[PDB]
């Protein structure tokens, strides 16, 4: 009853209460949505050649029993996910050696399936996934110090209580390209914690290419908390997105901005992008990034940014990408950019920007690409992008613009000679003909 | 090479479970097998397909699909199975499933469809299985009277292997058999 094509064998969906006849040569089996029961060693048997297999989403309960897998020396990827009550006896895995991929998405699991010598057989394996189980603590045991491919780790949705240095033990030593602790809670590493001395260091000898901590609340006095504990850890992409109670939010006493003390621990890190968008932050205060003297990129997007402080962006020496889109920072002016002098790209949309000061962009000389489409802007200052002088690539598009002259005549003109930068169509607001076509008759 | 999102072996490219909401770009036209299951993917883009002239398995289930761009698939004639449930599809476009003349497995189950427009099925000649069951059919409305002549004529190939058969097509609210609904019940103007 499966489609068989090539080496691939399709067994999606065909009522199957145990591993069907197949042909020997194939080494992709899909089995998924079936009503398998238990997996032993006798399921794969005639099955020697297989690389990729599925098995996800069983009626719940699948059992899988010791040496369901020995002998599948050619299996790489092994995907598992959706098994609502999954259980594993502890040789479930064995003479997987070469495998590489392993998911078991949503298995009801818990810590115990790192602790426990379940993935001990698995010394290949570089990438695990266990999203959206059961997992409060992080533990791995000991023979994850010889697993030299392990790099991608993700637990996102399972609700860790804390992260510790001793509960990381047997990751130190380890570069990971993805360690993905997203939406993971941390309820106990909270401001009042008293375990926050004993903690330690929970990355300690341990480097990350992108660590991602998007959807976890990170208070201001959380994040301080925490980024002072991984003092020192090298993360080259830090994600900081969905941080719902970081910022003090539109017109608010409770919680607080981030200030120039709160990413300190980040010093030596090394961090060249930062993603903090999505949050509620309301300020960008004094040398509130100034610990990021390495960073390339950062977003900001859709927080609640009505202010920019002097100095806020003080110490940001490589800087090359700055997102503020989707804020409300209303006006903008020649102070606020003050401190960016490698800038490329900066976008300014979405803002509801009905000002820009006279010297706005003026300690911008590297900027390539400007956006202020989508806000509320009738009119720019006269010599406004005159000092642009790399610029390549402008957006004035769905801004309302006031197309009587003179007070056109710069902005249309400048538009016109500058025709091959403009994305997007500026539009006069009533006649909605081009920005770029207006000839004031005087100047 | 292999989409970034993606895991491919052989002529298979399974880009299941990774939160996609859409279509990887610069899927390999040598494609056979392709796995966009569990991902949250919400719309098509026309002919977004039209590249995998080669493809006879496409995975879709358990997405977010609420309908489909009309011709979608009409490059892929070589299609030999289409999984569709477990979606939001409240409509099929006219003519969708035209060229898959040899198509054996469609599966349809547990969406939104009030109906199925005339002769939808007509050009499917090769067809060995198809999943009808768990959809909010429209017995009120006139234009269930294809899915009713359609179901009751092949109804061998209709919910096999023990998925209630063509009786497993039910009328929503009265949870009748679709099957025994008369003209003389139904009207054009129940029709949303
Ligand atoms: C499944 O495999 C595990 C591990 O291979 C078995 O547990 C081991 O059993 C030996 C005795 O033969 C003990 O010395 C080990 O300490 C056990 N390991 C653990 C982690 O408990 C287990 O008995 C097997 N179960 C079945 C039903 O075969
Ligand atoms: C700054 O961040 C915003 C939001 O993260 C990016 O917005 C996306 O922009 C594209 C086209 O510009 C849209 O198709 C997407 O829908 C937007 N996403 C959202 C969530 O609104 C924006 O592109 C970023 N700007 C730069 C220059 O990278
Ligand atoms: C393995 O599983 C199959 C199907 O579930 C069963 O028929 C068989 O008896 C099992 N064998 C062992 C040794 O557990
Ligand atoms: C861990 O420490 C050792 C010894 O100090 C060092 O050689 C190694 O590079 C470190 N590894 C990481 C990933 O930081």
């Amino acid at each position: 009853e499966c489609s068989v094509i090539g080496y691939n064998a399709i067994c999606i969906n065909r009522g199957l209460h145990q591993v069907p006849e197949l042909p020997a040569h194939v080494n992709y089996v899909d089995l998924s949505l079936n009503s398998i029961a238990e997996l032993n060693e006798t399921s794969f048997s005639r099955l020697q050649d297989l690389q990729f297999l599925k098995v996800e989403q069983q009626t719940p309960g699948l059992v899988i029993r010791n040496n369901t897998f020995r002998g599948l020396s050619s299996l790489i990827i092994l995907k598992l996910d959706y098994n609502q009550f999954l259980q594993l006896e502890t040789g479930a895995f064995n003479g997987l050696a070469n495998l590489e991929v392993l998911t078991l998405t949503q298995c009801n699991l818990d810590g115990a399936v790192l602790s426990g010598n379940f993935f001990k057989p698995l010394t290949s394996l570089e990438m695990l996934v266990l999203r959206d189980n059961n997992i409060k603590k992080i533990q791995p045991a000991s023979f994850f110090l010889n697993m030299r491919r392990f790099h991608v780790l993700d637990l996102t949705f399972n609700k860790v209580k804390s992260i510790c240095e001793e509960d990381l033990l047997n990751f130190q030593g380890k570069h990971f390209t993805l360690l993905r602790l997203s939406s993971i809670t941390l309820q106990d590493m909270n401001e009042y914690w008293l375990g926050w001395e004993k903690c330690g260091n929970p990355f300690k000898n341990t480097s990350i290419t992108t660590l991602d901590l998007s959807g976890n609340g990170f208070k201001e006095s959380m994040a301080k908390r925490f980024f002072d504990a991984i003092a020192g850890t090298k993360i080259q992409s830090l994600i900081l997105s969905n941080s719902y109670n970081m910022g003090s939010s539109f017109g608010h006493t409770n919680f607080k901005d981030p200030d120039n003390f709160t990413f300190k621990g980040l010093e030596a890190s090394g961090v060249k992008t930062c993603d903090l968008s999505k949050s509620k932050i309301f300020a960008l205060l004094k040398s509130v990034f100034s610990h990021f003297t390495d960073l390339e990129q950062l977003t900001l997007a859709q927080n609640e940014i009505n202010k920019i402080d002097d100095n806020a962006f003080w110490g940001l020496t490589h800087l090359l990408k700055l997102n503020l889109s989707q804020n409300f920072l209303g006006s903008i002016d020649s102070r606020m950019f003050e401190n960016l002098d490698k800038l490329e790209v900066l976008d300014l949309s979405y803002n509801h920007i009905r000002a820009l000061g006279d010297q706005s962009f003026l300690g911008l000389p590297n900027l390539k690409e400007l956006a202020l489409d989508t806000n509320q802007l009738k009119s720019v200052p006269d010599g406004i992008f005159d000092r642009l002088t790399s610029l390549q690539k402008i957006w004035l598009h769905t801004n309302p613009w006031d197309c009587s002259c003179p007070r056109i005549d710069y902005l249309s003109r400048w538009l016109n000679k500058n025709s091959q930068k403009e994305q997007g169509s500026a539009k006069c607001s009533g006649s909605g003909k081009p920005v770029r076509s207006i000839i004031c008759p005087t100047s | 090479a292999c989409p970034s999102q993606c895991s491919c072996s052989g002529t298979t490219v399974d880009c299941s479970g990774k939160s996609l909401a859409s279509v990887p770009t610069g899927i390999p036209t040598t494609t056979q097998v392709l796995g966009l299951s569990s991902n949250q993917i919400t719309k098509l883009e026309p002919g977004v397909f039209d590249s995998l002239v080669n493809l006879q398995i496409l995975v879709l289930y358990q997405n977010q699909l609420t309908t489909l761009p009309a011709g979608v698939f009409d490059r892929l004639i070589n299609l030999k199975e289409l999984y569709f449930s477990n979606n939001q599809l409240t409509s099929l476009p006219a003519g969708v499933f035209d060229k898959l003349t040899q198509l054996t497995r469609l599966e349809l189950q547990t969406n939104q469809l009030k109906s199925i427009p005339r002769g939808a099925f007509d050009n499917l000649k090769s067809l060995t299985n198809i999943y009808l069951f768990n959809n909010p059919w429209d017995c009120e409305c006139s234009d269930i009277l294809y899915l009713k002549n359609w179901i009751v004529q092949h109804a061998s190939i209709v919910n096999p292997d023990g998925h209630g058969g063509v009786d497993n097509v039910k009328c929503s609210g009265t949870n009748t058999p679709v099957r025994a609904v008369t003209e003389a019940s139904t009207s054009p103007s129940k029709c949303p």
